[PDB]
């Protein structure tokens, strides 16, 4: 079994989506498999009560671009159980991207696809605009470097 | 002239089918032209089953329907704990907060009633949806509850 | 409530941050840190308007909201008889290209 | 502590070094100055704007706000960045 998954505990616990990013917010649920499942977005600046379960995973993305965003200044979030009915609260944030990569989400969310090999720049930026973000290579590198 | 895709969900037991049954034959042991604040409309409602299945394919099915009526029997306490779980997957399968809902009290002509209508009506205050008590057998607010949750589609479709 | 400049003379620009109760004559003195120059040979300007070094510098219309990080205000300086405030400009992007509209 | 950024047409940036070791490449080279030939001066000054942007709110525990970059800017601040390494 995948090591980033989420457990069949089948023990509720009320987690509050908090989205403080200017970004259309798509949470992301690991299922028992690993595989990522899409919820219900969040737009900016909303707030919705989410019925949960423990040791289930969460993950959180940009709706259109699915650029990465930052879950209580970590990228992954596992609520724990209620502690006497205290729900656990969940805070979405930008993260503070590289000036490069902060660069080729403006570039791509500019230019088609088609056309990015159109664009005076270098040959190596034409790869990294169209790598686009995606979360099955960044659910690799966190698989990774979960290792101790 | 404009059809509505209706869908019955609850706990195993709560009425579902029956509740479908006396809306649609006036019987007691899916599509109907009914005329609702003078309009002219159909009624099509969706198979109520009540198997739990997680799958794609479940999801795309009952992601069609555009009103949802929970139901809940007064006499079984387990079918209105479960009414926030089924309001939940309407969530999550229809991509909104806001899901055109009316909450259903069924089986209220029964004597061993173990839910208050005050408990359930405080409970749709919350969701902001209306509740109905209906009874199958005897048709008691079965017209009163579909046609309320078809005034709840018109007015979130506005 | 912090306030983020771009302290700028002829081809000179600095980076630095300041409270916006803090001084004029205490930006004078930051100044006076970096350039090595006194802020009895500083004056310091707003655009075109000469800042007194009594005012802070939200008095001078440097609030939190004006000044982000992201996007500092610019502050002119002019050093010694003073000479008159000159901020030679930046360069200029190409036209935009055709693909990017 | 303070490091001088000289762009192409001469004009020199005064930022913190903390605020410039935030570049691998700048990190590499520092010395209390350093040129580039090919960063004109619109793009420089925006990079130190990151600079005291990516310092300020690395330490931010709520939320961040978004970092502007206006489309006349973008093709050229790409391409300092990804020689900046920041
Ligand atoms: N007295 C009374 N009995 C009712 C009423 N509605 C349903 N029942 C009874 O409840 C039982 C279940 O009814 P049914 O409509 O099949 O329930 P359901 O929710 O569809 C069950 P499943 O989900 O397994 O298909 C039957 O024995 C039926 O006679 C009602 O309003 N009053
Ligand atoms: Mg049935």
């Amino acid at each position: 079994r995948p090591v980033l998954r989420s457990v069949n505990s089948r023990e509720p616990s009320q987690v509050i989506f908090c989205n403080r990013s200017p970004r259309v917010v798509l949470p992301v649920w690991l299922n028992f498999d690993g595989e990522p499942q899409p919820y219900p977005t969040l737009p900016p600046g909303t707030g919705r009560r989410i019925h949960s379960y423990r040791g289930h995973l969460w993950l959180f993305r940009d709706a259109g671009t699915h650029d990465g965003l930052l879950v209580n200044q970590t990228e992954l979030f596992v609520p724990s159980l209620n502690v006497d009915g205290q729900p656990i609260f969940a805070n979405i944030t930008l993260p503070v991207y590289t000036l490069k990569e902060r660069c080729l989400q403006v570039v791509r969310s500019l230019v088609k696809p088609e056309n990015y090999r159109r664009l005076d720049i270098v040959r190596s930026l034409y790869e990294d605009l169209e790598d686009h973000p995606n979360v099955q290579k960044d659910l690799e590198r966190l698989t990774q470097e979960r290792i101790a | 002239m404009t059809e509505y895709k209706l869908v019955v969900v609850g706990a195993r037991g709560v009425g579902k089918s029956a509740l479908t049954i006396q809306l649609i034959q006036n019987h007691f042991v899916y599509r109907k032209q009914v005329v609702i604040d003078g309009e002219t409309c159909l009624l099509d409602i969706l198979d109520t089953a009540g198997q739990e299945e997680y799958s794609a394919m479940r999801d795309q099915y009952m992601r069609t329907g555009e009103g949802f009526l929970c139901v809940f029997a007064i006499n079984n306490t387990k079918s209105f704990e479960d009414i926030h779980h089924y309001r939940e997957q309407i969530k999550r399968v229809k991509d909104s907060e806001d899901v055109p809902m009316v909450l259903v009290g069924n089986k209220c002509d029964l004597p061993s009633r173990t839910v208050d209508t005050k408990q359930a009506q405080d409970l749709a205050r919350s969701y902001g949806i209306p509740f109905i008590e209906t009874s199958a057998k005897t048709r008691q607010g079965v017209d009163d509850a579909f046609y309320t949750l078809v005034r709840e589609i018109r007015k979130h479709k506005e | 409530m912090d306030v983020f400049l771009m302290i700028r003379r002829h081809k000179t620009t600095i980076f630095t941050d300041a409270k916006e109760s803090s001084t004029v004559f205490e930006l004078k003195r930051i100044v006076e840190g970096i350039l090595k120059r006194p802020p009895d040979e500083q004056r310091l300007y707003k655009d075109d308007q000469l800042l007194d070094d009594g005012k802070t510098l939200g008095e001078c219309g440097f609030t939190s909201q004006t000044a982000r990080p992201q996007a500092p205000a610019t502050v002119g300086l002019a050093f010694r008889t003073f000479e008159a405030l000159c901020i030679e400009p930046f360069s200029s992007p190409p036209e935009l290209p055709d693909v990017m509209k | 502590m303070y490091v001088k950024l000289i762009s192409s047409d001469g004009h020199e940036f005064i930022v913190k070094r903390e605020h410039a070791l935030t570049s691998g490449t700048i990190k590499a080279m520092l010395t209390n100055e350093v040129n580039f030939r090919e960063i004109p001066s619109h793009v420089l000054s925006k990079v130190c704007m990151y600079f005291t942007y990516k310092v300020r709110y690395t330490n931010s525990s709520t939320e961040i706000p978004e970092f502007p970059i206006a489309p006349e800017i973008a093709l050229e601040l790409l391409m300092a960045a990804n020689f900046l390494d920041c």
